[PDB]
RNA sequence: AUUUUU
RNA sequence: AUUUUU
RNA sequence: AUUUUU
RNA sequence: AUUUUU
């Protein structure tokens, strides 16, 4: 039968370890799960699957853009913020808004700003003059886990634009991940 | 044989949309292409932080308790405000209200996450008070919950869903608010959870050597038929 | 090995002798604190090495790299009177 | 019969990037299209280049021995500096450094140009130390190692990684370096691997007719268990 | 057991042959081979898949592009100087960057630069303005091995646009290779 | 309506 | 007319 | 030449 | 790592 625990009397300093799932009922009720979609948008691969804005550039030259990628404290993908430590492939979306050119970029966890100087093997993808691209970049980290608050917990974003003539423009990014482990969940945070 | 036709590579129909890059579909993003030097996957290290394996549902999260619009000084207003830490007085009538207010998700650190992400929701809610007072100090407190009720007034929850608390060494009681809407799914940041009222049923009694009043937490979390649907934009920004 | 144990103690109590328990901290609750203030901290996992005294100070000196668990217990007493509660919450470089 | 649908050519919606050109991932480049007459291939000869077959991979190279930081005049500072070439003298007391420097990847020839190709990397290191000297001469040297250390200052080697070595027809001596770093996988430029010192333990005895001080070389390379992981740009040019 | 040779005491004289993968212990140590992604990267045939730039020809006529293709003494390409010989497919990128037009491109390891007036059967590939494609190069050279260092390595690459108007641009080019064959490894590089 | 092709 | 490829 | 991948 | 989908 039910015990008097389950029915609301218990303690708070008996709770560890983390994770009970403890059930609550009293007459005329019990919990109910009711299913409205064949799946679940709860599911960390599900909802993080789905990308969200993160910056926009204005270029005007062949210049670089070297940009430290971050979990948001903005969109849905803040629920990332209840974690502290991240891992697994990266989705970046790439928005090349130009009249005539092709643009170069790529990824990589490297914190020094001269192996970017080249962009030898650091996947060089190309996005035709008023195209868009998503590539997957893989956890080439030299760290295990991505603390998932630094100002560079996603590994750091490249763009060389190839212009042809005096065209300039803007490139938008937004981004998502495919399949992402997060670890030991972290206190909620504040609101600005 | 079929050389009575040349040889041809074979012909089809582009569908609406040259370069569509589609956003909102996770079949879709994690389909997209590799800048790996071989498209392959790498080994994740999941005792560098301390677990056995990764987390997979986001729902678990908002089964975990936070405190309901904590503050760092109690309710100073009796209580009729939002503030999920108040004070329990032996002073306070036997019917007197030591806590009222309306819920709403966002009143939860917790939720208030899911609230900023998803548009919608359903499933039960629980709240749980925990009154920190002395061996001595003893008596009751009815707390009860008019679902999705907007008049913030004090008024009788002998027909509201309402949970009677004795003092003694279990002093963290609960209370459980079954999903209630004209839905299937509701507005995770809209109509309100309902009334909240902590009403005194036993005056607190003490003693020479214990306290006349005590302080009481209210945490809330989601309950184990929690299920959250449609993400939607931001009302506010976290830091 | 003195097979007369003139030392009864475990062969193995040198080894894990760093490991054992020790008081890693004591300050006092004091009163007129609100909700949410700090009693005390402790710098993990370097407060294991706090002083020349402590049981791990002394192989701790002679590794740079370091890969342990911990057992933690804060103890707090107060006579039966008295009422009130505290948070004994751990926080990983990533919270602090 | 399927005589109910008017028949039409498969309609599949086309992805985003109209004409990416993937230059990171090999799976991608070696799909390309061929300008061969036939899209075919060649018959490769080895016998020519006197192998029977090709070199399939790179960290066999960086498993292969060269001088750190290499001079044409030894060492004119007592072997304090980072040239793998200085001389073991009578004259140095049995405490005295014949050699001392911060090691990193780059002060090999070999090493250096995988320092230039790939971000990070893994797995120990090898150090060699020849002394060449007479088959009279005699004596010992303590040759240690402290991982990951960055004070270039002679220390104590009691605690270090050391290799005595005593001379006698192999005057060849080695010293591993078991891969040491907070990650998994460690930067190729970036923090020192470690100080490494070479003491006198016993003064080179020597006689009429054998030299009062003898030439010695330092060379590295990778262990068995080496590995390279991500290509990064370039930090300098070779010729 | 362990042998003192395997303990460090050895021997530079007596190498020979080369290669000899001994292994190298002492108490408390061991070779461990512990691997992070799911392939190696070290293996030529994935390391050169990868491109690198090689050069850029700014065009203003429909005039012919002759390069001498040769290994990269600058990005991770540059691995490949630690090798004499080479032979296998070449993979050529080209990035046409033109308002409108067409580039035809070809490649031949034939020196003879009469041979090529023509663009008969030299791979006329036709990449259209503002388009790229990547052609994979045969090894069609009259020379069993190529010596890995001479500024003609590689095989000569043709670009001869065709433009329409007085339109005008430029044409950077990067490569990679398909399956390398690489022999004699010979002592590694100076800096510059 | 092998009234896409065998 | 294995006169796309085996 | 499992010198596309197993 | 059914850590694309069943």
């Amino acid at each position: 039968t039910m015990s008097p625990n389950e029915l609301g009397l218990t303690s708070a300093q008996d709770d560890g370890p983390l994770g009970q799932e403890k059930p609550n009922y009293f007459l005329n009720f019990r919990s109910m799960n009711v299913d409205i979609f064949t799946v679940s948008h709860t599911k960390v691969d599900n909802l993080f699957g789905r990308a969200w804005f993160f910056m926009e550039h204005t270029f005007t030259n062949e210049g670089q853009w070297r940009v430290p990628l971050e979990f948001p404290k903005q969109g849905h993908g803040s629920l990332s913020l209840l974690f502290a430590y991240f891992t697994g492939e990266l989705n970046i979306h790439v928005l090349f808004l130009s009249e005539r050119g092709f643009l170069r970029v790529a990824h990589t966890y490297d914190t020094s700003n001269d192996r970017v100087n080249f962009l030898s093997s650091n996947g060089v993808i190309t996005v035709p003059a008023g195209e868009q691209m998503t590539l997957s970049a893989p956890y080439y980290s030299n760290k295990p886990l991505r603390t998932v608050r630094d100002n560079n917990s996603l590994g750091y974003l490249m763009c060389k634009p190839f212009l042809t003539g005096t065209s300039t423009g803007k490139i938008e990014v937004y981004l998502s991940l495919r399949c992402p482990n997060f670890f030991f969940p972290l206190p909620a945070p504040k609101v600005t | 044989m079929s050389t009575k036709y040349k040889w041809t590579r074979t012909k089809i129909d582009i569908a609406e949309g040259p370069g569509s890059m589609n956003m909102a579909n996770v079949l879709c993003t994690t389909g997209a292409q590799s800048v790996a030097l071989v498209g392959e996957r790498a080994f994740y290290d999941p005792r560098t932080a301390g677990s056995k394996s990764r987390f997979d549902d986001l729902v678990k999260i908002a089964q975990l308790f936070s405190v309901m619009a904590d503050s760092t000084t109690p309710s100073e207003n009796h209580g009729v405000d939002a503030k999920g830490y108040f004070k329990w007085s032996a002073t306070t009538a036997p019917q007197s209200i030591v806590h009222r207010n309306i819920v709403y998700l966002r009143l939860f650190p917790n939720l208030n996450v899911f609230v900023n992400s998803y548009s919608y929701f359903r499933g039960s809610l629980v709240l749980r008070l925990s009154v920190y007072a002395s061996t001595f100090n003893r008596g009751r407190l009815r707390m009860g919950f008019f679902p999705n009720a907007t008049t913030d007034s004090t008024s009788t929850l002998d027909n509201a869903i309402y949970t009677i608390c004795d003092i003694g060494s279990d002093n963290s009681f609960e209370i459980t608010i079954p999903y209630s809407f004209s839905t299937w799914m509701r507005k995770t940041n809209g109509h309100p959870i309902g009334l909240f009222q902590i009403e005194v049923l036993n005056r607190l009694t003490y003693n020479s050597s214990s306290p006349s009043e005590v302080y009481c937490i209210v945490q809330g979390k989601m309950g184990q038929d929690a299920r959250f649907f449609c993400p939607t934009g931001s009302v506010v920004t976290f830091q | 090995v003195d097979n007369f144990h003139s030392m009864a103690y475990d062969i193995t109590t040198g080894d894990k002798n760093p490991s054992k328990l020790v008081r890693l901290e004591t300050h006092e609750w004091t009163p007129s604190w609100a909700r949410g203030y700090q009693i005390t901290h402790v710098e993990l996992p370097k407060v294991f090495w706090d002083h020349q005294d402590k049981p791990a100070y002394g192989q701790s000196r002679y590794f740079a790299a370091v890969r342990c668990g911990f057992h933690f217990q804060v103890q707090v007493n107060v006579n039966q009177g008295t009422a009130g509660s505290a948070l004994v919450v751990y926080e990983p470089k990533p919270v602090v």
